[PDB]
């Protein structure tokens, strides 16, 4: 029963960076093991077949080595769409094929500041009796910011939520929502709405506001 | 073209039996192995095991052997995966994929299905708002104006949403579903576009959500705000 241990779990490196992906074996198992990319939301697709057979498509920067019990991923240049999890794979047994844990691959990149947006509830959503307002930071890095909500500049807390898109395939940057959710009976209490940024790359944190009414 | 194509979202009770399909096209069914495929969602990919068309030759890995049958139908190339009785910790979404081999040297998995994600659950479905994130100067710099849609309080996932019927792809962003106090999902698909264009061009999202027969399409219009009183 083969056992695929791949390593490291995650890493981060910059576009032009050799990146080093490695798959052990708990038996020998000659050359048939593949590698395959998986980015987020898609199916995986197969790099490397046989250890070191490259797939037709696949740019040459991709290459694998290693026979036995001990192979490796290579990407010689690493590219801002090479940003994905890797996964290598037995199939050296009678149709148990199993995976390794997978890599996930990050890229490097220049620090970018937010460009931040504040949309207030719509009319329609009023009208059912709940206020979201959406507080957008697009295309930043790196992925850590601060985001607060002030509602008539009283600092809010337990009533927003955050999500974050994946690393672009394009430019490596985050997006990031931040969701403040109120009844419309607690949203018409107030004014001033406003949302307050914090990141590396502002020099000092950018407010986001609008007063309800006026539109 | 090689292609598998699989059955939706699915929402299930525990102890409920589920089948779900993979209709292969594009290839002789019966010459290829078509294997499955377990992730959750941010981890890793689980070889469930396999199943050769020609004599539904199935092997199991050992962790699904008790509880999962694969199976075929020749006469409409598909394979199917079959549970008895689900449990909550089958939640996962599932690949179907064809085995595919050059030569003699070992094989590899490829091409894939979109893979189906199966939610087991005590809960009943509930489908989405869709609320217009409108553009406006509040989310407009540089000549490019922002704007979306709200897709708020629906269980369970997966919903997809396009922008002008899948015209619009650049600059997109839809973002992970995350889960309110109520238990519910909601998330937001926003697009960066040319402010000149917010006159001219109509933006309309395109919200489906399977497991609750929801398909919404939503205009969203831009506003002008004087800021007085």
């Amino acid at each position: 029963d083969i056992v695929m241990t791949q390593s490291p779990s995650s890493l981060s490196a910059s576009v032009g960076d050799r990146v080093t992906i490695t798959c052990r074996a708990s038996q020998s198992i000659s050359v048939s093991l593949n590698w395959y990319q998986q980015k987020p939301g898609k199916a995986p697709k197969v790099l490397i077949y046989a250890a070191s057979r490259l797939q037709s498509g696949i740019p040459s920067r991709f290459s694998g080595s290693g026979s036995g019990s001990h192979f490796t991923l290579t990407i010689s240049s690493l590219q801002p769409e090479d940003f994905a999890t890797y996964y290598c794979q037995e199939t050296y047994s009678d149709l148990m094929y199993t995976f390794g844990q997978g890599t996930k691959v990050e890229i490097k990149r220049t620090v970018a500041a937010p460009s931040v947006f504040i949309f207030p509830p719509s009319d329609e959503q009023l009208k059912s009796g709940t206020a979201s307002v959406v507080c957008l930071l697009n295309n930043f890095y790196p992925r850590e910011a601060k985001v607060q909500w002030k509602v008539d500049n009283a600092l809010q807390s337990g009533n927003s939520q955050e999500s974050v898109t994946e690393q672009d395939s394009k430019d490596s940057t985050y997006s990031l929502s931040s969701t403040l959710t109120l009844s419309k009976a607690d949203y018409e209490k107030h004014k001033v709405y406003a949302c307050e940024v914090t990141h590396q790359g502002l020099s000092s944190p950018v407010t986001k506001s609008f007063n309800r009414g006026e539109c | 073209e090689v292609q598998l194509v699989q059955s939706g979202a699915e929402l299930k009770k525990p102890g409920e039996s589920l089948k779900i399909s993979c209709k292969a096209s594009g290839y002789t069914f019966t010459n290829y192995w078509v294997v499955w495929v377990r992730q959750m969602p941010g981890e890793g990919l689980e070889w469930m095991g396999s199943i050769h068309p020609r004599d539904s030759d199935a092997r199991y890995s050992l962790s699904f052997e008790g509880r999962v049958t694969f199976s075929v139908d020749k006469s409409t190339t598909t394979a199917y995966l079959q549970w008895s009785s689900l449990k909550v910790s089958d939640s996962a979404i599932y690949y179907c994929a064809r085995l595919s081999q050059v030569s003699g040297w070992s094989p590899w998995v490829g091409p894939w299905g979109q893979g189906t994600l199966v939610t087991v659950s005590s809960a009943s479905t509930k489908g989405p708002s869709v609320f217009p994130l409108a553009p406006s100067s509040k989310s407009t710099s540089g000549g490019t104006a922002a704007l979306g849609c709200l897709v708020k309080d629906y269980f369970p996932e997966p919903v997809t949403v396009s922008w002008n019927s899948g015209a619009l792809t650049s600059g997109v962003h839809t973002f992970p579903a995350v889960l309110q106090s109520s238990g519910l999902y909601s998330l937001s698909s926003v697009v960066t576009v040319p402010s000149s264009s917010l006159g001219t061009q109509t933006y309309i999202c395109n919200v489906n959500h399977k497991p609750s027969n929801t398909k919404v399409d939503k205009k969203v219009e831009p506003k002008s705000c004087d800021k007085l009183e």
